[PDB]
């Protein structure tokens, strides 16, 4: 729970989302842009016509919303089990050989 | 101990600028957010403004928005408020207060002040500090019923903060009124401050008033008549 | 944007008499994130409980107030000669307007002087008229002036003092502020003091010129 | 079903000061599926903001407010000679009961003249008397009669112009209507204003005959 | 452009009956949601009726329901509102209001409106047409104030719709008093218009008024005399 | 319906419920007390006023 | 009593939960069986 903590009255524009996008995102994916989305059979990415639409949204996270709605801090840990020389590991103590 | 001194303010025109800072003693100032409230005289107490542990973001009032930036270091241990085109409506007593934090895995501020500084008074006013006017205020016949009476002094054309009143050197209270001053027009403060002694007494003893201006130390001493 | 507006306005209680102070916030969405305050006239503010359950160090055992829902009260077990303070409660972004306590006692018939300016404030140039109502409870009354045998308004001001401890009265006094080219005019300056708690209004004339 | 309040009742600010207005839902939550309209007195509502988040094309970057849960406010970034309207806020149902946004100047004195009637009323079987209020501010007064030097209420009607563009200022008119039977037997009227920015309430008189 | 025109309207005595009409032009009036919003003389604002195009569900609110039926004849290009057993609170102006829909895969309106016709009074009342009764108001001696001065009429008994008056044709204002119109009893509307011109004018040049009444076309003009 | 059953005339008093309490009362909780509720500026809870 | 009539009524209210908020339902039922079809998907021919 982060609601306390990114919240901006009139609804929070300092977090946004990508809701128009071309293609499919694969795995582990970062893309940044802010071409025209094209959803029509009008061109767009370049040039602004006819049903070309801004890709981009704002939450407008407001101080006060429901559950389904206030601000919550997202954290995911991707754990790499391929063979190399472990790095990570827990507190489990080394006994003699 | 643990304790929030506020250092500058005090008299300013409007549409100037200003800059108020809370020295924090006594606890670790980095871990805990921080809030900076007001109270105006006789009204009830208005947050401002919040700062984060690094100082970065803020969430000013609709009131104070533009004209306000809060600051929070962590080396120099104080809290910086600044404002700048102040208009009429904020003058009032600051505060900077405590925001407790759980410190655990989160720090999750719960939102609520632990400990209130010693405040301190920002007024803006187009008019200039000047001497009051003073003058006995002692019942003549007619006007005072009784064996016991009342007798005072009125301060007059006093812009400056508030001042203090005493008679005989402090010597006697017998039941001080008070009287806080009221703000009239053209920005002037005055208080008539009446103790409650019998008439019946004056031929004795004398009776002095002193007006004991602390801002321009302009020191009054006045001789209540009888009449 | 929330307004959390205290209820009732102001509650006399005898000074051992217990009571509860009920405010409701705007937007109920808190859950149980509330403060109280308790803060004299003369001095800051302290902390009460915090969560809106539990209480602070070093309060007395007999602050102990719960509520769920837009209607937050909080209780007090019994009561002291203390509470002559203002409660104000905090919503995590608003402030109450504040409750007063007073002490309760039995009605008091105010006494009314009239003291007209003197010689060195008619050669000021602005004439005060001042009217000190004494020894007066409880703290609620209307001060008329009668200028030329008729009442007016919109030109006098009135100010309140703090109760006493020692006795828990109240002076009230109001000053009336005029310009010498009126006040020559006029000959007569009356003040009446309305209160509930008298058999009659009273009315006390003064006739200027001294004798 | 759902009532709709607005706070405060009445906003009056500066020319160029910037306001704020707020609403509030009676119960529940809808969504934050809610508009703001302003209306001139003279013509329709215009609508302002929809889904009380986005303002609607067109109208002025100025107008910018959201809110969410039972309570929605809306912002005005700036003022200019456009806020003379009464803003009602829409939900599903209901509207609210509105605010007026009054431009603000200084006291202002009213001056009070007394109409009697003239023949040609007379003889018609009534006689009503008017009076006129003219070029006073703020927008707050009380109007009464002394009919034989004596207080009656409840047989006359009350008028109030809007306020003006070019000065800002409006007047008020006050006619009491009473039967030639009636009117006839009385002999003095008198009319009066109570304004808080008034020194003294103005009295004028009326005299039955004319000359 | 786009406009709503409304049409019918009128007096009509109490448990009558009146059709209203909304001639839409410059869009598709079909698809768009439709809604009907009274306002009361003097008073806020009530929505009336709402109609989908199949109107099926949300048209009535209980004391309009059982009263009033829209209709919405989409071949014609047209919108209908009629009443039965006319009561006298409802006397009003009504609005034909739009409703937005975004015209999508789904028309999904959204219960906000976009345009307001010229609104259509309706006056339910057991009066009668009559002529307006006019005479002078001209201060005499001992009654005017000073050298400035206010002259003007007052009508009566005119229940009709309300009347337009101007002074000497039209060709001067200095600074015209509207005095919108009120109702007494027996179902009356009276108006005062006064000019406020100084009582030192009248003998130069002639002082009439005209009171022109367009329900009746009884234009009528009258001379103010200086008592 | 034991209306014929569970009556007395003049009203009945073998039967009574709680008017007043000073919280809210949890799912299956159970409480009896007997001090005398308080709703104004006076005593109450052991002293009648 | 103990004998109801199947039917109720909802009263959908605008005002109501979103969880009680009518949703309009479609439900698209295709059977991929031995037919010649007759509906397809807007895919251009190409030549033999």
């Amino acid at each position: 729970n982060s609601n306390n903590l990114d919240s901006k009255v009139g609804g929070n524009y300092n977090y946004l989302y990508r809701l128009f996008r071309k293609s499919n995102l694969k795995p582990f994916e970062r893309d940044i842009s802010t071409e025209i989305y094209q959803a029509g059979s009008t061109p767009c990415n370049g040039v602004e016509g006819f049903n070309c639409y801004f890709p981009l949204q704002s939450y407008g996270f407001q101080p006060t919303n429901g559950v389904g709605y206030q601000p919550y801090r997202v954290v995911v840990l991707s754990f790499e089990l391929l063979h190399a020389p472990a790095t990570v590991c827990g507190p489990k103590k080394s006994t003699n050989l | 101990e643990v304790q929030l001194v506020e250092s500058g303010g005090g008299l300013v025109q409007p549409g100037g600028s200003l800059r108020l800072s809370c020295a924090a003693s006594g606890f670790t100032f980095s871990g805990y957010w921080m809030h900076w409230v007001r109270q105006a005289p006789g009204k009830g107490l208005v947050w401002v403004s919040r700062v984060n542990r690094d100082g970065s973001d803020a969430d000013y009032a609709d009131s104070v928005k533009g004209r306000f930036t809060i600051s929070k270091d962590n080396a120099k241990n104080t809290l910086f408020l600044q404002m700048n085109s102040l208009r009429t409506e904020d003058t009032a007593v600051y505060y900077c207060v405590r925001e407790a934090t759980t410190f655990g895995v989160i720090i999750m501020p719960e939102w609520y002040f632990d400990l209130w500084g010693r405040g301190t008074l920002v007024t803006v006013s187009s008019a200039s500090t000047k001497g009051p006017s003073v003058f006995p205020l002692a019942p003549s016949s007619k006007s005072t019923s009784g064996g016991t009476a009342a007798l005072g002094c009125l301060v007059k054309d006093y812009f400056p903060e508030p001042v203090t009143v005493s008679w005989n050197s402090g010597a006697l209270t017998s039941g001080v009124h008070t009287f806080p001053a009221v703000l009239q027009s053209s920005g002037l403060y005055s208080l008539s401050s009446v103790v409650t002694v019998p008439s019946s007494s004056l031929g004795t003893q004398t009776y002095i008033c002193n007006v004991n201006h602390k801002p321009s130390n302009t020191k009054v001493d006045k001789r209540v008549e009888p009449k | 944007e929330i307004v959390m507006t205290q209820s009732p306005g102001t509650l006399s209680l005898s000074p051992g008499e217990r009571a509860t102070l009920s405010c409701r916030a705007s937007q109920s969405d808190s859950s149980n994130s509330l403060a109280w305050y308790q803060q004299e006239p003369g001095q800051a503010p302290r902390l009460l409980i915090h969560d809106a359950s539990s209480r602070a160090t070093g309060i007395p055992d007999r602050f102990s107030g719960s509520g769920s829902g837009t209607d937050f009260t909080l209780i007090i077990s019994r009561l002291e000669p203390e509470d002559f303070a203002v409660y104000y409660c905090q919503l995590y972004g608003s402030f109450g307007q504040g409750t007063r306590l007073e002490i309760k006692r039995t009605v008091a018939a105010p006494s009314v002087f009239i003291f007209p300016p003197s010689d060195e404030q008619l050669k000021s140039g602005t004439a005060s008229v001042v009217c000190l109502l004494n020894n007066f409870y409880p703290r609620e009354a209307k001060v008329q002036w009668k200028v030329d045998n008729a009442l007016q308004s919109g030109n006098s001001q009135e100010s309140v003092t703090e109760q006493d401890s020692k006795d828990s009265t109240y002076s009230l006094s109001s000053t009336l502020t005029l310009s010498k080219a009126d006040y020559e005019k006029h000959k007569v300056y009356a003040c009446e003091v309305t209160h509930q708690g008298l058999s009659s209004p009273v009315t006390k004339s003064f006739n200027r010129g001294e004798c």
